[PDB]
């Protein structure tokens, strides 16, 4: 009996992994020791997200 | 062969092509078919990460770990 | 599931093979030509 | 993971760069953002912006082909979930 | 220079002062069989843009075909045809009159956008129970 359960966990997992990616790119661009060729990517990424 | 040094002598209409415009043909369908209202411009935070974070005060994570280790016999 | 990494929550159960066996036993083809 | 958005053609990198930069702190004023980019029609920006993937979230079924509705579950419907 | 606010009956939003459309040819084909050399899509567009500019100048007050006839011509007949045509399509002489209203208010208003049942694209108003957390997430 797997109708709502699987559905809702999929839905949640979407935004979960999303927010994880958000925090990831955020910290990456924040760590200025990373190149100002990787950063701009992450910046536009956070923009779009 | 003639008139190769000039940029003038044109004809008038006392006008120029304008560029401003507006539109309105309202019956009901365009300008939106008038949906119900909605919301949600910005994303939000789950806050469950801490609830999901490995902590010895885990809601059930440590609890279910101990459950497995005390019930698998 | 497999076509859905999102699977029903569980820690000790049996779901897929269960219905599998239900359908299997239902076949009654004691000489089922198959795999 | 590692979602790249430098993935478009017929618009330079900096095209969409300025695009998103505008829409970031400009709040969908399509006229402003069109001004705020290098000679693309406002509607063009709207369209392109509308076709911007988020290719890292949709995962390839019973739910994967149905939402806000579902088969009931007290009988052997999981046969569907193994489609 | 621009000094007026020009609106058009939207359905007309296929016309472009720059180009031509299959609509008008099917309504004014006599410039497209390429039979009468003194007529051509080009002179057509010339007349067209000229007249629409004229109207858009002082659209508050009417504009006549006779006016253009005085101004420019290659024909009276076709001139009138196309003039009355554009008239029908309201591209010209559409804002000849003005009409107003105080517009009292009602429970629905353009600045009203709240949380409520939705016909649009998907949305999830119920997220997750407890045991959902029980997953080795990504």
């Amino acid at each position: 009996i797997d109708t709502h359960t699987a559905t809702d966990i999929y839905q949640t997992l979407i935004a979960l992994n999303l927010d994880t990616t958000v925090n990831d790119c955020l910290d990456k661009l924040l760590n200025d020791e990373c190149t100002e060729s990787t950063r701009e990517n992450a910046l536009y990424d956070y923009y779009a997200l | 062969l003639i008139n190769y040094q000039v940029d003038s002598k044109l004809l008038p209409k006392n006008i120029e092509p304008p560029l401003t415009s507006q539109y309105s043909t309202r019956h009901d369908a365009p300008r939106g078919l008038f949906p119900f209202e909605s919301y949600k411009p910005s994303v939000q935070l789950p806050d469950m990460a801490k609830l999901k974070k490995m902590m010895n005060t885990s809601d059930s994570e440590s609890t279910l770990y101990k459950y497995l280790k005390e019930s698998k016999r | 599931h497999l076509p859905f990494s999102k699977s029903e929550n569980p820690v000790l159960s049996t779901i897929a093979f269960l219905v599998g066996l239900v359908n299997p036993k239902t076949v009654q083809s004691m000489t089922q030509r198959a795999i | 993971v590692k979602i790249l958005e430098q993935i478009d053609e017929n618009w330079s990198k900096e095209d969409l760069q300025k695009l998103l930069k505008g829409i970031q702190e400009f709040g969908a004023d399509w006229y402003k953002v069109a001004k705020n980019v290098g000679n693309k029609s406002p509607e063009q920006c709207i369209l392109r912006f509308l076709q911007l993937p988020i290719e890292d979230k949709f995962l390839y079924s019973t739910i994967a082909f149905l939402v806000g509705l579902v088969n009931p579950k007290t009988v052997q419907s999981m046969t569907q979930r193994a489609i | 220079p621009q000094a007026h606010e020009i609106v058009i009956p939207s359905y007309s939003k296929w016309f472009n002062l720059e180009k031509i459309h299959s609509i008008e040819v099917q309504s004014l084909p006599e410039f497209f069989t390429n039979r009468i050399p003194s007529k051509t899509p080009e002179v057509y567009m010339r007349y067209r843009n000229f007249m629409v500019n004229s109207y858009r100048l002082n659209p508050n007050e009417y504009f006549s075909v006779t006016t253009a006839r005085r101004n420019v011509s290659g024909d009276a007949a076709a001139l009138f045809r196309l003039h009355k045509f554009l008239t029908k399509w309201g591209l010209i002489n559409y804002q000849v009159d003005s009409k107003l209203l105080p517009k009292n208010i009602e429970p629905p208003l353009t600045s009203q956008y709240s949380t409520r049942h939705d016909a649009p694209r998907g949305l999830f108003p119920f997220e997750s129970y407890k045991p959902s957390v029980q997953l080795p997430d990504m």
